[PDB]
């Protein structure tokens, strides 16, 4: 149970947390070791890991897969790769959280599920909000400068952590526009 | 007292091994017995990390020549170094003269990537190497998609690279 | 043997599994009030006909309650039967004869529905008003520290004796803030 | 790691054999000064290898550090060894192998690691000419 969940959440699918695309991660739900008491905690934790697999999968698919070549901003193109590049850097504290978790399990192997749910409560709201913001960009084949507006309007929200988080990626995409503008003017 | 008898959620270095052994045997039955992965862990943690540290040098190790879900974890952290191998294999030359110059210019980055290993990890956890060498292995990997491992030479390379 | 011995020794399994159990103890009125009262009642010829029960002890119920109050829903005990969380009837502890017990767990379940609804309100934001968004943020800010208190008491079931009168008076300044 | 540090021994035996065998008068006046300016680089490699031993005695030396230290001295000895093999094998002597060193300055010049060694070796070998 201990290293297995950290294995699953990192972006490599677990054998207990079976990777599907329509149910994400799902606990196996057939052991006589699990119960409605602990299941709900496992599902709540599994939300963040499913989103993390999708994040790393999208970032990997669109960063360093061509010589930047024709290319459209819904598939290829400098803006979308810049989005992936910023998306990896905002996800750095989640990696730090998993690394910290294994060290605590090394210090004492008797920690409960309440500890990991308790530490990971702060990510618990942050991942679902940004998930749909990237989902609308992916589905509609938003091309060109409209990508900046699409993430920009949902960084005009009423949630502070989502505001800081989306604002970082938007700074990254401004950077590539500014690097091209710094010659042409 | 006797105790309130710690749950499977609490105890996690002996019951963890028990559960690992049990789900491994269950999967082996559900296939038939043609899967066969013993040992919930083994060799150790540090040994496998040093093995992978030697994979990033681009040469032989103890598990490659260059739960049971360790292989899924191991593939992306070995494939970082199998990408280092394909740039040193693109390099011997100090005909075409500018191709020798370009090939020697690659080595000034390869030595950085070879220096980052065995200075930043003096053996850390394996997940740490997986996270650290994504922001480092990607920059090397773009150049392996670029290089042939034929390759242009002369004016063709001087104009393709521009 | 191999895994079953580790189960039988180190882990409980007697309320979660629909597997009945009996526990041997010294008994002697201070902790055998339930069986003594049962024998009194049976000698009066009710006419027996008891309820189905699976025999859970006291300290398991503590961890289930702390889980309910932290904000995680749908557990084995305090499962909804009308939409409101209500305690299971397979419970007899070897003293209190489950008449004090059903009343105290009933009040605690009445507490659990109120935080169940609020965590449901936060749940329906995971799947433009801007004031609801700023409302669940403060609700969340209560919930993280509150859940920490609950989980700390859960640790002290792992490492001294804990009972009902300890958790009620410890959660007094939170049941004030819940109203 | 032992296998990638080992070429410098093969490219040290060649250089020390060229200095003893080519110091007589059947190979001529230019080959004397050529081996004489090779002789200082043999002494230089020995000066490096002694400091590394003095470090090794306190348990402080590792094979990785050995590789990093000998990477500057590998290139120099490699150029010397390949040239010495070619000059002995074809029996080149006099000014026909003072043309060869002028050519070897050009031969690898793309990173110009080998030009600066060979220009030095040419000037030293052409001093008695």
């Amino acid at each position: 149970m201990i290293h297995e969940l950290l294995l699953a959440l990192s972006g490599y699918p677990g054998s207990i947390f079976t990777w599907n695309k329509r149910s994400g991660l799902q606990v196996s739900q057939d052991f006589p070791f699990l119960h409605p008491s602990e299941t709900s905690v496992l599902n709540r934790l599994c939300r963040l890991g499913t989103d993390y697999i999708r994040f790393t999968e999208f970032i990997e698919q669109y960063t360093g897969h061509v010589q930047q070549q024709q290319g459209q901003g819904g598939l290829h193109g400098i803006y979308l790769r810049a989005f992936c590049t910023g998306l990896d850097s905002v996800l750095q504290p989640y990696r730090q959280a998993l690394l910290d978790l294994e060290q605590e399990f090394l210090g004492d192997p008797h920690l409960s599920i309440s500890h990991v749910n308790y530490f990971l409560d702060q990510f618990q709201l942050l991942f679902p909000s940004v998930m749909v913001v990237v989902e609308q960009i992916k589905s509609q084949k938003i091309h060109g400068c409209q990508i900046l507006e699409t993430v920009y309007k949902h960084s005009c929200g009423g949630l502070p952590p989502v505001r800081s988080a989306l604002e970082k990626i938007l700074a990254v995409c401004h950077g590539v526009m500014y690097k091209q503008l710094s010659a042409w003017m | 007292g006797h105790r309130e008898e710690p749950y499977l959620t609490e105890a996690g270095r002996d019951a963890f091994d028990k559960f690992c052994r049990l789900h491994q045997g269950e999967l082996q039955l559900l296939a038939g017995g043609v899967l066969q992965a013993p040992q919930p862990v083994l060799v150790k943690e540090c040994e496998l990390v040093k093995d992978v540290l030697n994979v990033l040098i681009g040469v032989v190790s103890a598990t490659f020549s260059l739960p049971e879900s360790i292989s899924s974890l191991l593939s992306e952290v070995a494939e970082y170094g199998t990408c280092y191998t394909r740039l040193s294999h693109f390099s011997l030359q100090p005909k075409g003269l500018v191709f020798q110059a370009f090939t020697s210019g690659l080595r000034r980055y390869l030595q950085y990537y070879r220096a980052c290993v065995l200075s930043t990890p003096p053996t850390l956890s394996l997940l740490t190497i997986g996270f650290l060498f994504k922001k480092l292995g990607r920059q090397l990997r773009y150049l392996a998609e670029l290089c042939g491992v034929a390759f242009p030479t002369g004016v063709k390379l001087l104009s393709y690279l521009y | 043997p191999d895994d079953r011995s580790w189960l039988e020794h180190h882990v409980v399994h007697q309320y979660w599994t629909a597997r009945p159990s009996q526990f041997p103890h010294s008994l002697h009125l201070h902790s055998n009030l339930a069986a003594v009262w049962d024998q009194h009642l049976y000698s009066s010829d009710p006419l027996y006909v008891p309820d189905d029960r699976v025999l859970v002890t006291e300290t398991q119920v503590i961890r289930e309650t702390l889980w309910l109050l932290s904000g995680v829903k749908k557990l084995f005990i305090f499962q909804l039967i009308d939409g409101k969380v209500t305690v299971r009837n397979n419970i007899i502890v070897t003293h209190l004869t489950h008449s004090c017990l059903r009343s105290v767990l009933e009040q605690i379940a009445a507490y659990g529905q109120v935080v169940f609804r609020l965590q449901e309100f936060i749940d329906e934001v995971m799947g433009p008003f801007r004031t609801y968004q700023a409302f669940m943020w403060a609700l969340y800010k209560y919930f993280i520290s509150f859940k920490e208190e609950l989980a700390e008491i859960e640790k002290c079931i792992i490492n001294t004796t804990i009972t009902l009168a300890i958790v009620v008076d410890k959660l007094a300044p939170r049941l004030s803030q819940l109203k | 790691l032992v296998h990638r540090i080992l070429p410098v021994a093969a490219s040290y035996s060649a250089v020390t054999r060229f200095i003893e065998e080519k110091s007589s008068f059947e190979y001529g006046q230019v080959n004397h000064a050529l081996a004489a300016a090779m002789r200082t680089l043999v002494k230089e490699h020995l000066i490096l290898v002694s400091q590394l031993e003095q470090l090794h005695r306190q348990g402080l030396l590792s094979l990785q550090k050995l590789w990093f230290y000998i990477q500057p001295a590998m290139r120099t000895m490699d150029i010397l060894a390949s040239l010495a093999t070619s000059v002995d094998k074809g029996e080149c002597l006099g000014g026909s192998t003072l043309s060869l060193l002028h050519d070897r300055s050009f031969s690898y010049t793309g990173d110009s690691q080998a030009q600066e060694l060979c220009l030095y070796l040419t000037k030293a070998a052409s001093a008695p000419y």
